[PDB]
């Protein structure tokens, strides 16, 4: 049975998520063609819970429409399709930031805390190709995550008061290695 | 009134406390009120379709401790 290498703001126990150190690398090739374009890319981590700790095992990239600044899914019912006759979790999301630095927006972070709220050890990773810079982050727990779902303030991207995320603990909550990946492209053109 | 179940793709069953007469965004509403999430990242899917805001349970014949699906939707920026 895996054992608990990391911990949440507010002392909860985090397992571990083991990440295929190629997933960075292979999200982007499969969207390049969308970053060439100016265009921010979305993807799902999937995988299994094995014995105390998940393994991302997929990356999945769902039906979905982007701006330079903006992604998003459009067709859902296709992405439960998939994961629920898969039998696959979904662990944590991976977007990028074609021409921006690395860190999470103001949307970033209102999506992420619904998934971080369903699944503790949630993540959500960002790539800045046109900086080659990359992070895993996560909200803070207890705090961002209450920041977050008392929001009300208007504006697709708002500022937030103080710190409401941060990087992972690595490799204590987030463990890259050399493991299998599966690419599930679910677009149709 | 009855209860539900909302099966996520996380490995968590909320339980939900509800009406035939309640409509979708009623148990969209009831989510957020007791897991946090907003009704606009919720879809909720039943034998195999999405369920739409306007329409009830009982249209869908959602009887008691039927378990429904949720998969969120994903927003980047
Ligand atoms: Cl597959
Ligand atoms: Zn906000
Ligand atoms: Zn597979
Ligand atoms: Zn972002």
């Amino acid at each position: 049975t895996f054992k608990i290498h990391a911990y949440t703001e507010g002392g909860k126990p985090l397992r571990t998520i083991y990440l295929p150190k190629l997933l960075k690398k292979v999200f982007l090739d499969v969207v390049k063609p969308n970053t060439k374009k100016n265009l921010e890319t979305c993807g799902i981590l999937c995988g299994k819970l094995r014995q105390n700790a998940f393994f991302i095992t997929h990356l999945v990239i769902p039906l979905q429409e982007a701006t330079s600044d903006t992604c998003g899914t459009t067709d859902e019912a296709s992405l439960f399709e998939f994961q629920d006759k898969h039998n696959l979790l979904t662990l944590g999301w991976i977007h990028t930031h074609p021409t921006q630095t690395c860190f999470m927006s103001s949307v970033d972070l209102h999506t992420h805390c619904s998934y971080q709220l369903m699944l503790p050890e949630a993540i959500a990773i960002v790539m800045a190709p046109s900086k080659n810079t990359s992070g895993i982050f996560r909200l803070l727990d207890p705090e961002g995550l209450q920041t977050i779902v008392k929001c009300r303030k208007p504006g697709l991207f708002h500022p937030h008061e103080g710190k409401v995320y941060t990087m992972v603990a690595q490799p204590g909550h987030v463990r890259e290695i050399n493991s299998k990946l599966q690419v599930v492209d679910l677009r149709v053109k | 009134s009855m209860q539900i179940f909302v099966k996520t793709l996380t490995g968590k069953t909320i339980t939900l406390e509800v009406e035939p007469s309640d409509t979708i965004e009623n148990v969209k509403a009831k989510i957020q009120d007791k897991e946090g999430i907003p009704p606009d990242q919720q879809r909720l899917i039943f034998a195999g379709k999405q369920l739409e805001d306007g329409r009830t349970l009982s249209d869908y014949n959602i009887q008691k401790e039927s378990t429904l699906h949720l998969v969120l939707r994903l927003r980047g920026g």
